[PDB]
């Protein structure tokens, strides 16, 4: 998931 | 933590300092308009600025302390109630019209131009009115919107003693723009039911969202199956 | 009136206006189908209705507006009156929801209809808030009074009642003994509790008037009018 | 018309 990633970074 | 010991003052620091710009829209006052063209356009202006309100909410105090799968559920909850509170924040000054963006001001007029869209238009109209009679303040908007990212999804208790932060913040700043014990507790149930308002904009204006629908982006089409 | 009132006043009104609990149709057969689920809920509904809106005219403030005001309130608030009202009976009977004294079910059963279990789940979770806070009887009367006039407003008049209803929460809080942070916190904790019923009520709504679900079971004139209200779209 | 005005006129 998109979101998921871009809250990880 | 960091956001249980954070100030009233502090708290509204912090959230000023972490508000997302406002972006520009794609839209030509040539061009026609009509609704593939502005479903085109409020597409592209919100995918745009979910990548700022992601980076917004790891700034909310308290927000990055929950687990990664609880950040992704919290925001795919309220991505479009804070997209809508932030565009009725916009329009204060603007009666009648809805500013998406500093080139694009448009009224009820132009919202019929996408066929079911109208009804939610003049909710978002009603809302800013009752901002704008209300005389909303920027340190009061930053407050309402923390608590929307925080609340539309919390069905823990981390989460709800930074709810009551923010509260306490809220009636601090009431009490020193002079008001009074009463007025304080009146205004802050004002505030807190529009988000009932809110939250009621954001399902109508979901559904209609993951409808028939135009092409969505790749961020946006998972933030909408989300909710279906 | 209503602006007139105190406090005390305004508590007792709404306690002595409160509906009744309504009893399911009886002979048990625990609804294991979508139909008989459906069936019951539906009758059940069908004539809380009636006394919802005897309820509401009983609300002060609210026989003042227009009839035409009337009904649009009423009309945007029906589902999320009946499903605080489900709630709060639900308190003392933790993981079940008690529609009525003679119809109490789980989320187990809440599979039964398809696309129902994830409404009983936020309806749980809502009655377990309601719970750990210690929601009393004449705090719960002043929030669905709120639930009343708020969800279609958008009226100086109607906000004038909200604020009046807004004190009568205070002062409630006050009695109880809760400090000045404790108060403007639990009034905060319960307002926004009615964002989520509103959450409820819409996508329970989406369910309710679609095709789908006006199949399974025959639905009243007058239920399927509060329906149509809010088929305006989708 | 509707239902819903009866009920409330009454
Ligand atoms: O709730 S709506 O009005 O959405 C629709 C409702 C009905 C129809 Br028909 C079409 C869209 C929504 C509010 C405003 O305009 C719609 C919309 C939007 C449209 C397309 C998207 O992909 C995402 C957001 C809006 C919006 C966009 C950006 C903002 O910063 C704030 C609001
Ligand atoms: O939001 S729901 O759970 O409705 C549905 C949701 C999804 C599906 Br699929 C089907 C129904 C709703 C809450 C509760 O159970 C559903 C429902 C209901 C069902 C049929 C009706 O004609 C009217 C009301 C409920 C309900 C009924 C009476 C109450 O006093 C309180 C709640």
């Amino acid at each position: 998931k998109i979101l998921h990633r871009l809250l990880q970074d | 933590s960091l956001a249980l010991s954070l100030t009233a003052d502090q708290m509204v620091s912090a959230l000023l300092d972490a508000e997302p710009p406002i972006l520009y829209s794609e839209y030509d006052p040539t061009r026609p308009f009509s609704e593939a063209s502005m479903m085109g356009l409020l597409t592209n202006l919100a995918d745009r600025e979910l990548v700022h309100m992601i980076n917004w909410a790891k700034r909310v105090p308290g927000f990055v302390d929950l687990t990664l799968h609880d950040q992704v559920h919290l925001l795919e909850c309220a991505w479009l109630e804070i997209l809508m509170i932030g565009l009725v924040w916009r329009s204060m000054e603007h009666p009648g019209k809805l500013l998406f963006a500093p080139n694009l001001l448009l009224d009820r007029n132009q919202g019929k131009c996408v066929e079911g869209m109208v009804e939610i238009f003049d909710m978002l109209l009603a809302t800013s009115s009752r901002f704008r009679m209300m005389n909303l303040q920027g340190e009061e908007f930053v407050c309402l919107k923390s608590i929307i990212l925080l609340n539309s999804g919390v069905y823990k208790d981390h989460i709800h003693r930074v709810l009551d932060k923010i509260t306490d913040t809220l009636i601090h700043l009431m009490a020193k723009a002079g008001l009074t014990l009463q007025q304080q507790h009146q205004r802050l149930a004002q505030l807190l039911l529009i988000l009932s308002h809110i939250r009621h904009m954001s399902n109508k204006g979901m559904e209609h969202l993951y409808s028939m629908k135009v092409p969505l982006s790749d961020l946006l089409l998972e933030m909408l199956d989300a909710h279906r």
